[PDB]
Parts: C-alpha cells; structure tokens; sequence
C-alpha cells in the first residue's frame, strides 16, 4: 500500500 | 577546495545523518525484525529532511525510498557493526537459503573494506536515496538536479580522506553499483523466507514491496 511510509514521510 | 554553500551543505547533511542513530540493541546483535524495522524508521527521517525532496512529487518520493533501501541497509548497517565490533551473525538460523547468504556477505565485507569516513557513508547514502535511475520515476531530472550537489561534494572529500590514493571516490559508487545488481536476487531471498509460514511488519512489507 506504501500508506505507512506516506505518513512517516509527510509527519512533522 | 570545499566552499562555501558546500560546506553548509554538508553541515546540515551531517546534522540530520546524525540525529538519527541505533540505540541499545547494537549489544544483543526475532529481534532482527527491530533492527530491520530501526533501519527504515531512520531512513525515512533521513530522506525527507533531505534538501528538495519536500518538492518531488510523491509517487517519485516513494519509488525513491522504496529503491534505496536494500543499499542503505547495507550502508546502515555496516557504518555500526564494523565500528561497533571492532560476523557473528543470525542469518543462517533464520533459515535463509544459503544461495544468498555467502553473496550477499560478500557485499557487506567489501563496504567495510572501503573504510569509509561518517562524511562519506552520509552523503554517499544521500546519493543512494536521490538515485535518478530508480525505477518507475517520472521526474528523473527533477531528481537529477538534487543529486548533483551531493555528488560534486562527495568526490571532493573523497581527495581529502585521503589523496594517497585516488582511485577512492570511483571504488566508492563501484561497490554500489555492484550491490544494484544483488537487487533482484534480494527480492527472492526474502520471498525464500516468506515460504515457510514467516511473516514481515507491515511496514517491511511496504519498503521491501511484498
Ligand atoms: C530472517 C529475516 C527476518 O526474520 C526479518 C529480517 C530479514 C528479512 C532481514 C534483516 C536485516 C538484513 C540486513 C543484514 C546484513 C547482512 C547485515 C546486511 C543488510 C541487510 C539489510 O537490512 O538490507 C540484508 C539482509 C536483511 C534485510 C535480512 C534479510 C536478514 C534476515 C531477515
């Protein structure tokens, strides 16, 4: 999905 | 010779390469899921404080990240447990068919070998991660033009740790280009370990593309 490292990347 | 955007460059590279580390468990050597799983959080914190790459569009950022890994981990993982240990390794009894191993052992005893500076294995993983050549990137230039700044210093402070031998830079994205190559046979040492009913994090599942 690369739905974890969306998030991990777009986190502050 | 290193001036004068290239040395805030390298000051903020080596800033945010350092405010990432392994704690703790580089003592106990399962648990190499941590490890596994440690070396992506950091990557991914790594990458994107990376300069430009908030601009790139996403689907490039993670095709970017997705590629890079099996390399950075490599890299990771050699700038601590050749440092930290100044192999004995799990690896075997993890029940990876031993096709793979005694290659990609090979790899990891070669970067070692390089004796890289924290400089060099920093700003040599930066190239790594903003390689153009990945695949399924649509903007190759947008990233191009990221990595070139990086490049450009990289092989400066290749002259300077150390002249003597100048054949250090080349030698350095050698080995790197060897180890590309080792990807599609990393692919397939996993999905070897993946048979016998052995399952990876979600996460290792989206870096490694299960
Ligand atoms: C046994 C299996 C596992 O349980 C989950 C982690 C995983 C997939 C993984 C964990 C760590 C490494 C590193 C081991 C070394 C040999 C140090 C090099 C980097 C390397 C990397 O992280 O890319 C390569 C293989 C893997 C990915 C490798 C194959 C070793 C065992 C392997």
């Amino acid at each position: 999905e690369n739905a974890l490292l969306r998030y991990l990347l777009d986190k502050d | 010779e290193l001036t004068p955007d290239q040395q805030t460059l390298l000051h903020f590279i080596m800033d945010s390469y350092n405010k990432q580390r392994m704690p703790q468990e580089i003592t106990n050597k399962l648990i190499l899921t941590e490890m596994a799983t440690n070396h992506v959080q950091v990557l991914v914190e790594f990458t994107k404080k990376l300069p430009g790459f908030q601009t790139l569009d996403h689907e490039d950022q993670i095709a970017l990240l997705k590629g890079s890994a099996v390399e950075a981990m490599f890299l990771r993982s050699a700038e601590i447990f050749n440092k930290k240990l100044p192999l004995e390794e799990r690896i075997r009894n993890s029940g990876i068919s031993d096709e793979y191993i005694t290659p990609m052992f090979s790899f990891y005893k070669s970067i070692g070998e390089l004796k890289m500076t924290q400089e060099e294995y920093a700003l040599l993983t930066a190239i790594v991660i903003l390689s153009p050549d990945r695949q399924y990137i649509k903007d190759r230039e947008a990233v191009e033009k990221l990595q070139e700044p990086l490049l450009d210093v990289l092989q400066k402070l290749c002259k300077i740790h150390q002249p003597e031998n100048p054949q250090h830079f080349a030698c350095l994205l050698g080995r790197l280009t060897e180890l590309r190559t080792f990807n599609h046979h990393h692919a397939e040492m996993l999905m070897s370990w993946r048979v016998n009913d052995h399952k990876f994090t979600p996460l290792l599942c989206e870096i490694w593309d299960v």
